[PDB]
């Protein structure tokens, strides 16, 4: 489908067979994974013919709203060419273990016959990049979650223990005295807070009727945990089995609670939470982690100032999510030659947010922060309580707080112990269990508005504080300068791109690029973030690749056989077929494939699909096909 | 009739046969004081400040309720839908006392939308467009209420019509709620006194009671505590708990006309000579405690004269404790042991105490226990118990039978409570040391101790920087001092990342797959960085550790190494506020303390679960008799037998997941874990146990190591 | 000077029989003046010469409309409001600090 | 109360009555000087106080607002519906009701009261960019509402703003002088911030 | 059983000095046990410090300026 | 649950159609908008804009 | 929007209104709690510079009877924790809570 | 794989697990026949991708 | 409902749109079973899900 | 620099000097002492123009 040369068939199946030759077949392609994009894609035009034309494109004065306009072309020229450093020896290195040193010859003499930017320079990108393995790989469920939850970060300066108050109860706030991110972190979740504290936007009916409804959907879990802890207090629901619905479904406990007071369900929420697995292409499986209803709601204030975060600050960086879309010209302006591009991402956020050192804070922020308001005011039916104070170790007392506060002082109890999942594999015979993490759920995108909160306020810390006094070269200085998140930063979740203020007809050398990029991983080493930088003069952001302003389908990724199954059966009836060609169909069209040859595999797809039957469980047979007009009104044409 | 408000407290019992027991249970000691009290308080009033509390503020709650006389005589009569209501003045003509128009009952039975007119005009009617004053100045009246709503405050809501009106209108549970109301009333009586949970006008006869403790967070009306508690201040209104017990109230403590030297104001004297054959043989969830002063006093000078010397107040000591001890009032016992130490009994009351204060002030001390200070303490003296109360246990401080880990500073006395009490007994099943996890067991087990390896790595480095490090530790003021300390940490943090965690994670079952643990460890994040599912209660004694620990020379380090652990631990430990320790100490040992004042002899149980021949025999294991295996999980105590076996009949939702190798090393799991309220209130459980098979003669061989599940049941035992 | 509260707008005492909308007050005043102006802009040579004139018959109708809405607020705060600031000032927590 | 809810006393003899309450002025205004002593300058000190005010002010008032009839009367204009452009559309995507309740209105009103302590100021995107023409009608349209608004504000600056809002829309056709040298009609109105900059 | 009469005299663990006073005892404790130069840290300077800390402990004040 | 592209799709149509405002009003209503937001945002449909 | 849609009932009398509503607010001495902080305050204050003022030579315009004792330092210091023993003091003595 | 199939009735070339080694896995929950058992399960997953 | 319909104003203002809707829809004589999106049917549709 | 930032900057600016430092009173007063006795034993004299 792709029209590629032999010669790199050819490597792509010594790939293969080298792989398919040690013990591990998923594990052996898993290590040398990144080869190809790294032969090809990361370096390109590091010679000297270099040239051909390029897109010019302007970003709109009101970076905010992401409008970018088409200004022409410009002419590429050796002053304009790639800055960084190739990748030819690490790969090398690299491929030197597994004795496959000819493919890396093969690839880099073939690339060397494309000195200039063109169709057929991209076209040969392309080509090699979609040459990685296409399988969605799987492991053990139980070896999974025990690898990767495993893992707790490392702090090189954690937060003295003088450097706290005394206990409001469950939080302590923050001293003046300290200073350092730590302390800008907390002035921004306090000042968040503040805003969201007084705000008629909520209290309004409309309004709390949409959180309401935001928790259910068709899927769920943890209701078995859910049914123990309330029957444990005492607390006995209704069942409505008859109606023939799902109880793990996150509708179904939902109306078991609809008459029970909320204040009453409180020690429920220090409840266990199931977990599943979603296998991945080319990396580990995702987890799903979700939580209750009781859980979901409780957390809503953490969610809200995350929000308020975001819209109001770099307008959350594209994560309002529109139109996918807005990310396309967004990536190609990025890699305009004119403009200096790093990619970064945390290395994992979910399991680098945690407790003893983040969330203590943003508790007592949140907490300091909910301070400005009628003391005796309940929030979603939680209301105000009286807690101890414990500040002054000469004058103690106890005060109420409103029902935001009383949120954040569960809210903090439940951080603080850590989530306890209960991990029930099928795959594997025999054995479920159940133990605590840090990790942070992060099973939806729920989760991506506070690890973008987060992501946003270190960086900015580090662009205007930490690096002008740390760095040493005066240029970088002169160029750091005058720099800020709003127009030189983006990010969603871990995912974050970097891109530097256009250098005078010039670009910055690689030598401060070093520096810059060093002192970078120390910030992050500093509160426990591996920073997982890289700089090679491309665009990665939310999986879609740019070469010089022209996008590159990473076909690979989107494999004609492949299809993620998490469960030992497939569970499904044969007329679903024909939705999953409809789909297949589709991708083969949004990646750039020939589209005659594409067509003609695409129908052959729909022959073999449009018949089916089935049988009774015990009795009769049952068939039917479809007349191939079907499909057209599906949309092939 | 004098009325005293009450505002619950923080732990106050709820569950108790009376809840005048709560307040003070010295007020039940006599007959001639008991019978001077009232108390209603009734059951509906609290289910409905239950349901409204989310929904009003604390001024407008104390404004609604404050003119509420003492019984309520008045009802909610809540009405049938029209359609359904209409019917009744039928059903019974003389029923239509308002006399509505037959034509107009009937065209509501015919209409599709039968309107609100068989309401309208009805005097006293409370539409949905209400508010909740509007029934509260109706309640002041006396007289019943006609209402369409259930969410009414003030008074006993009940149906005004039989139930079949309210059926399909109304579902189960709803139909259900009303039945005590539908019979409501009690009478109230007219003794010298009444307690009360409702509010009320402070006046010249109505006393608002200081306890001098936390209000309890979950009570709905604690948010009234404020206001009413200033209010009182400014009029002198307050009364100490003490009070109650002369014959006329007066606000104030050593009083002229009265000694206050009476048995009845003496908590220690505890007595239960009563009985009436209830199922509570004893209500081990129930434990009473005291708040106690004491003198403290140095040695006397050169002349026989002494200094005034100081008294402190120590909170919510268990008595029994005392008790059993034989601790009376006024007499000066000898504080100090042979080796200067505190005397053991000390010990435990601070260890199973709440909270250390100045007696007069409010500042809340930690007391040193060592050589540090001059002048120290030598004879000890309790003068009056401020307070003695019941209060609830269950389940308070921790959550689960499998196990919990305790989190202390190094220092603390934790080997007495666990060694010398039990000793003190040594006749009663308290515990069994094996099954108790000393923090520094996994420190122990490395074959060069974590120790002796932080040593050999620390003193790598000049010792100038460590020198540096040590002093600025220990001088508070030294702020950071990020040089010297942080190197330290740096190599402590790499260390135990380096060799504690993957030690730690390889005892995952000793720690929590036994009978019952009780674990300690010097911070949480020791626990969470293995991934141990252990609940942790993070603990604080009220006495110097720094100190305490400056006095035990006998170790590896020359007692500088151990404040420089000290320090990584306390700065490993996560930012949290700390609860007592005692609490907890008070839910294991507590209802132990309690066994010798009993009566009668306790009755054995356990919830032995089976294990088939079947798989025993597979894994070559030699087992007599077909007759499946059976292996105590957990023995507890009752004295009822007839309500025990009367609840031995649940058949408990958790299963076991038994493991056991070929070495007789045996586990346990629960698949759904459980919780500590599932067991009934009568109950009593040792602090830890270790499970075993309930009959070792029938194996006659181990073969491998083995694995089942099976069903859990509690069962007798002889 | 104690027990005195400076106001942005002029004030009257509390009236004494039933309220009603009125049209003489301050801030009534200032909206019908402001609107009066602003027509005057809209028919300004300056707009005709690129607006249609249609369109600027609307918007000249819907300004009309909203000066001759008969709100309350103009009244209640020459009349009411600050007795409302005079009672609630002795209540706060935090006396007021004006200048 | 300003003479509202009167009461009064009996008349008979009460012996030993004693209501220590009360205190002079000079104790209140050290009182108060000593409140603004232990507090951050910055907005964290003003807010309460104004949330507080505000919510009490709520709490009691006769007044309802409502713009049901405002809409009402001005949906009932009529035009043709031929034209490519109909401003009463331009006019109702303005005012668009966030549903808070028009929690400015109260903002503003309990500001008044510590004036002295904080202001209240427009918002600067809530202005016409300076780059608009007068003819650009939502431009104009938003100049209409600070001049309305305006005097609500307690900033000081609020008319030379709400002045220089409409001359950076006539900065073509009329223009006018701007004392201090690196000022044009053209600035943001939001800049005049200064009392030398009139 | 709890004693009820205070020890005739104090002992240290090691030196078997007896004394009249616990104050004496304390004393011995805090300055004659607390040389010991014997281990790989056991300096005298951080004895010093040992020894002020020591001396300067005092956790019942009512009032304490210094730390407020 | 509903959907925005149902919604918007009956009001122009309904506007198409010429319905009385008290349709829109009913309509809006039925999604709990408050009849004051409910006028305002039946205003705004227009097919100019 | 507010200022162009206030509107009331139709016949209102706001006196009736207005004191039907601020009744509930009057009703307890918690409205005179201030004052009573106030005169604390004040005997704090004046006894604190006092203090301070006596252990400084002829500090301020206060009495010095104890001129006699010696007093060598004289630092801010000093001054700082004598400060912080009268507030900690009054703060006892009165059993006050806030700063 | 090999070692631990059964001969299909249908299709008596190809095979599956035995019954015997997953009855051992569930109720004897026997270690090898558990490993087997987990083995042949995520390798037939893997191959279901 | 009752989860979705916490207050009252909700469900009356829903009631009242429903109750003009349909009134109107006839009345006028639009149509007749015009599925228009309306909150109570919210529930049905999570139920059917 | 709007109304805001320009109170802004000058309450820091205030800050900084209202607060008290000894460090003046030390150079004026003190550090000549010690600098006097210091160059008596340092092994390098002073080298001053
Ligand atoms: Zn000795």
């Amino acid at each position: 489908m792709t029209d590629m040369s032999p010669t790199l068939e050819l490597t792509g199946v010594l790939m293969y067979l080298r792989a398919a030759s040690s013990h591990s077949h998923a594990y052996t392609l898993l290590q040398m994974k990144s080869v190809f994009p790294a032969l090809s894609l990361r370096s390109m035009y590091r010679n000297k013919g270099f040239g051909g034309k390029a897109p010019a494109i302007e970003w709109t004065e009101p970076r905010s709203k992401y409008k970018f306009r088409w200004t022409g072309v410009t002419q590429l020229h050796d002053g304009l060419r790639p800055r960084s450093p190739s990748m030819d020896v690490p790969t090398l290195e690299v491929l030197t273990k597994y004795e496959l040193v000819d493919i890396g010859h093969i690839i880099i003499r073939e690339r060397n016959a494309h000195p200039r930017h063109n169709h057929d320079s991209v076209r040969f990108v392309r080509d090699v990049m979609a040459l990685t393995s296409g399988m969605y790989l799987v492991r053990q469920p139980t070896m999974s979650v025990l690898r990767e939850y495993s893992q707790v970060p490392d702090i090189k300066d954690p937060i003295p223990p003088s450097a706290w108050t005394g206990p409001i109860g469950n939080v302590r706030y923050l001293l003046p005295s300290v200073q350092g991110p730590a302390r800008h972190l907390y002035d921004t979740w306090r000042a968040a807070a503040r805003q969201i504290a007084q705000d008629p936007q909520w209290h309004d009916p409309l309004n709390q009727a949409i959180m309401r409804a935001q928790y259910v959907t068709a899927r769920g879990g943890s209701s078995a945990s859910l049914k123990f802890a309330l029957k444990v207090t005492g607390i006995v629901l209704p069942e409505y089995d008859d109606s023939k619905v799902k109880k793990s479904s996150k509708i179904y406990q939902a109306a078991q609670i609809a008459r029970i007071a909320f204040m009453l369900l409180i020690a429920a929420i220090h409840a266990e939470v199931t977990m599943g697995i979603r296998n991945q292409v080319q990396r580990r499986a995702r987890s799903i982690m979700p939580l209750n209803v009781i859980q979901q709601a409780i957390s809503a204030p953490h969610t809200l100032v995350a929000n308020y975060i975001n819209k109001h600050m770099n307008l959350s960086t594209t994560s309002g999510s529109v139109v996918t879309d807005k990310v396309i010209p967004l990536i190609l302006y990025a890699s305009t030659p004119p403009n200096t591009v790093v990619n970064v991402d945390i290395k994992a956020c979910d399991a680098s947010i945690t407790y003893n050192y983040f969330l203590s804070v943003i508790c007592g922020a949140m907490h300091e922060g909910f301070e400005v308001g009628n003391a005796d005011a309940a929030f979603m039916g939680v209301p105000s309580t009286i807690v101890s104070d414990r500040r002054s170790s000469v004058a103690p007392y106890s005060r109420p707080i409103s029902g935001l506060q009383t949120m954040v002082q569960h809210l903090a109890d439940l951080y603080a112990a850590g989530f306890r999942y209960s991990v029930s594999d099928a795959f594997s015979s025999g054995n479920k269990f159940s133990f605590p993490t840090s990790t942070f759920p992060s099973g939806s995108t729920a989760t991506s508005t506070e690890h973008t909160a987060n992501n946003s306020t270190m960086m900015e810390y580090f662009l205007n504080v930490h690096a002008p006094s740390h760095v040493k070269s005066a240029s970088l200085k002169r160029i750091l300068t005058d720099m800020t998140i709003q127009r030189n930063y983006v990010c969603q979740g871990d995912d974050g791109i970097l891109l530097l203020p256009h250098e005078a007809a010039s670009k910055i050398s690689a030598d401060d690029m070093n520096e810059l990029l060093t002192c970078l991983r120390d910030y992050g080493q500093l509160f426990g973030w591996n920073y997982d930088i890289d700089w090679s003069d491309t665009a990665e952001y939310l999986k879609l690749y740019a070469l010089m302003g022209c996008r590159i389908p990473n076909t690979s990724r989107h494999p004609p056989v492949g299809k993620e199954y998490a469960a030992p059966q497939t569970d499904e009836i044969w007329p679903s077929l024909i939705d999953i060609v409809i789909g297949h169909h589709l991708n083969g069209v949004t990646d750039v494939l020939n589209w005659r040859e594409w067509l003609r595999f695409s129908w052959a797809f729909a022959c073999y699909s449009s018949r089916g039957g089935y049988t009774n469980p015990k009795g009769q047979s049952f068939s039917a096909q479809y007349p191939w007009w079907t499909f057209v009104y599906l949309g092939i044409p | 009739m004098i009325t005293i408000v009450v505002i619950p407290t923080a732990h106050f019992s709820w569950t108790d046969t009376n809840f005048l027991n709560s307040v003070d249970y010295r007020l039940t000691s006599q007959p001639k004081i008991r019978d001077r009290f009232a108390v209603y308080a009734p059951g509906w009033l609290r289910r409905q400040l239950d349901e409204f509390s989310a929904s009003l503020t604390a001024s407008e709650l104390l404004q609604a309720l404050q003119t509420i006389p003492i019984p309520v005589k008045a009802r909610c009569l809540l009405l049938p839908k029209p359609k359904r209501f209409a019917q009744w003045l039928l059903d019974v003509p003389s029923a239509n006392i308002w006399h509505i128009p037959v034509t107009t009952l009937r065209a509501t039975v015919a209409s599709k939308h039968p309107s609100s007119d068989v309401y309208n005009y009805i005097p006293d009617h409370v539409p949905p467009s209400a508010e909740f004053d509007t029934v509260t100045r109706r309640v002041a009246a006396g007289r019943d209420i006609y209402v369409r709503s259930t969410k009414v405050l003030g008074a006993p809501l009940c149906l005004a019509a039989p139930a079949k009106y309210y059926a399909g209108y109304l579902s189960t549970h709803q139909l259900d709620g009303v039945y005590p109301d539908n019979w409501a009333p009690d009478n109230f009586h007219k003794r010298e006194f009444c307690l009360t949970i409702l509010p009320s006008l402070l006046g010249p006869r109505t006393f608002l009671l200081d306890v001098d403790a936390d209000r309890d967070a979950s009570y709905p009306l604690s948010v009234l505590w404020p206001q009413l508690r200033v209010l009182a201040l400014k009029s002198r209104l307050l009364l100490p708990p003490v009070a109650l017990l002369r014959r006329v109230v007066d606000p104030g403590l050593k009083p002229t006309w009265s000694a206050d030297s009476d048995a009845a104001f003496r908590a220690l004297r505890l007595s239960r000579p009563s009985s009436a054959s209830k199922p509570t043989g004893f209500d081990f969830s129930a434990l009473p405690v005291v708040d106690i002063i004491c003198l403290f006093e140095s040695e006397p000078d050169d002349h026989g004269r002494v200094a005034p010397g100081t008294r402190l107040t120590i909170h919510s000591v268990p008595t029994d404790l005392l008790t059993s001890l034989s601790i009376q009032e006024g007499v000066r016992y000898p504080l100090r042991q042979e080796s200067g130490m505190f005397v053991p009994w000390v010990l435990l009351a601070l260890l199973m105490s709440d909270d250390v204060t100045i007696s007069g002030t409010r500042r809340s001390v930690k007391l040193e226990t060592a050589h540090a200070s001059a002048r120290p303490f030598v004879h000890i003296t309790v003068e009056r118990c401020a307070s003695a109360r019941v209060v609830d246990v269950r389940g308070s401080p921790a959550m689960y039978a499998n196990a919990v880990c305790l989190t202390l500073p190094k220092g603390s006395y934790k080997s007495t409570i666990i060694d010398t009490l039990p000793a003190m007994f040594s006749d009663l099943s308290i515990l069994e040391q094996a099954a108790v996890i000393d923090s520094d067991a996994l420190g122990d087990s490395l074959r060069p101790s974590f120790e002796t390896q932080f040593l050999e790595r620390l003193e790598n480095l000049d010792p100038k920087l460590l020198d540096r490090a040590v002093a600025s530790i220990l001088s508070p003021a030294s702020d950071t001092s990020d040089d010297a300390v942080t190197t330290v940490l740096d190599v402590f943090n790499a260390l135990y990342r380096e060799v504690m965690t993957p030690a730690q994670r390889s005892r995952l079952p000793l720690l929590t797959q036994q009978g019952r643990v009780l674990a300690f460890a010097h911070s949480d994040y020791e626990l969470l960085s293995a991934n141990i599912p252990i609940q942790v209660v993070r603990g604080s004694i009220p006495i110097d550790h720094v100190v305490n620990l400056l006095a035990r020379r006998n170790r590896v380090g020359g007692t500088a190494l151990q404040v420089l652990l000290d320090y990584c631990y306390r700065t490993q430990a996560s930012p949290l506020a700390p609860t007592p320790a005692g609490r907890l100490y008070k839910q294991l040992f507590g209802p132990w303390l309690m066994v010798p004042r009993l009566s009668d002899p306790l009755i054995k149980l356990r919830l032995v679960a089976s294990a088939p021949a079947k798989v025993l025999r597979a894994a070559g294991w030699t087992i007599d008799g077909d007759p499946p295996l059976e292996v105590s999980c957990l023995c507890a105590y009752v004295t009822d037998r007839a309500m025990a076996a009367a609840l031995i009949e649940r058949r408990l939702d958790s299963r076991a997941l038994v493991n056991v190798g070929g070495d007789q090393l045996m586990f346990v799991e629960y698949a759904p874990p459980l919780p500590l309220v599932s067991i009934p209130r009568t109950f009593l459980l040792p602090v830890t146990y270790v499970v075993h098979w309930v009959s070792p003669q029938r194996v006659l061989l181990n073969g491998g190591n083995v694995s089942f599940t099976s069903g859990l049941e509690w069962t007798f035992d002889d | 000077p104690p027990n005195r509260m400076v106001y942005p707008w002029p004030n009257q005492p509390l009236p004494r029989l039933t309220v009603a909308p009125t049209y003489d007050s301050a801030m009534s005043n200032w909206i019908s003046t402001t609107i009066a102006f602003f027509i005057r802009v809209v028919n300004s040579v300056n707009m005709t010469a690129t607006v249609n004139d249609l369109t600027r018959r609307t918007m000249t109708g819907v300004m009309t409309a909203m000066r001759q809405v008969k709100t309350m607020t103009p009244f209640y705060i020459q009349h009411m409001c600050p007795t409302e600031l005079s009672v609630l000032a002795s209540v706060t927590v935090t006396p007021p600090f004006q200048v | 109360a300003n003479n509202l809810l009167n009461s009064t006393i009996p008349i008979s003899l009460r012996p030993t009555i004693l209501c220590p309450w009360f205190a002079s002025s000079e104790d209140l205004r050290l009182q108060q000087v000593m409140h603004l002593v232990n507090i951050s300058s910055n907005t964290a000190a003003a807010l309460p106080l104004v949330e507080a005010l505000s919510t009490l002010l709520r709490s009691v008032t006769p007044l309802v607002l409502d713009p049901t009839v405002l809409t009402n009367a001005i949906t009932t204009i009529s035009e043709s519906t031929t034209q490519t452009i109909s401003p009463i559309s331009e006019i109702l995507r303005l005012l668009q009701p966030m549903g808070n309740d028009y929690a400015a209105f109260w903002k503003c009103i309990a500001s008044w009261a510590y004036n002295g302590l904080v202001t209240t100021v427009l918002s600067e995107d809530a202005f016409p960019d300076s780059s608009q023409s007068i003819t650009h009608l939502p431009s104009m349209w938003k100049c209409l509402f600070l001049t309305l608004a305006g005097p609500m504000t307690s900033d000081p600056h609020s008319p030379v703003k709400v002045f220089m809002a409409l001359a950076n829309l006539l900065a073509q056709p009329e223009p006018i002088a701007i004392g201090v040298p690196g000022m044009h009609q053209t600035t943001p109105a939001s800049q005049f911030s200064h009392p030398g900059v009139w | 059983v709890t004693p009820i009469v205070n020890p005739s005299s104090y002992v240290c663990n090691v030196c078997n000095a007896r004394f009249s006073t616990m104050s004496a005892l304390s004393e011995h404790l805090r300055s004659d046990h607390r040389d010991d130069a014997s281990t790989l840290l056991a300096t005298p300077m951080i004895n010093n410090a040992i020894r002020s800390f020591l001396t300067a402990w005092d956790g019942i004040r009512i009032l304490s300026p210094d730390v407020s | 649950g509903l959907d925005v592209e149902a919604v918007d799709a009956t009001l122009l149509r309904l506007k198409i159609l010429g319905a009385p405002p008290e349709a829109f009003i009913a309509v809006l209503n039925g999604i709990g908008m408050s009849d004051s937001e409910a006028h305002q945002i039946a205003g705004r449909i227009s097919l100019a804009n | 929007v507010a200022m162009l849609c206030g509107q009331t009932e139709t016949n209102l009398i706001p006196s009736h209104h207005y004191g039907k509503a601020f009744a509930p607010l009057f009703a307890s001495n918690a409205m005179f709690t201030r004052n009573q902080r106030a005169v604390i305050t004040r005997e704090a204050f004046v006894c604190a510079r006092s203090a301070v003022a006596q252990c400084q030579d002829a500090g301020f315009l206060v009495p010095r009877p104890l001129d006699a004792l010696r007093q060598f330092d004289v630092t801010s210091a000093a001054a700082a924790e004598i400060m912080h023993a009268v507030n900690d003091a009054f703060k006892t003595a009165f059993d006050l809570d806030g700063a | 794989i090999g070692p631990l199939l059964t001969s299909l009735h249908t299709i008596p070339d190809y095979g599956f697990l035995h019954p015997a080694i997953e009855n051992d896995a569930t109720t004897l929950r026997a270690e090898r026949a558990r490993c087997a058992s987990t083995f042949y399960k995520i390798a037939s997953s893997q191959a279901r991708q | 409902t009752e989860y979705l319909f916490y207050d009252s104003a909700l469900k009356a203002r829903v009631m009242k749109g429903r109750y003009n809707w349909e009134r109107l829809s006839s009345s006028l004589s639009l149509n007749v079973g015009s599925r228009v999106p309306s909150l109570f049917d919210v529930p049905g549709k999570w139920v059917a899900a």
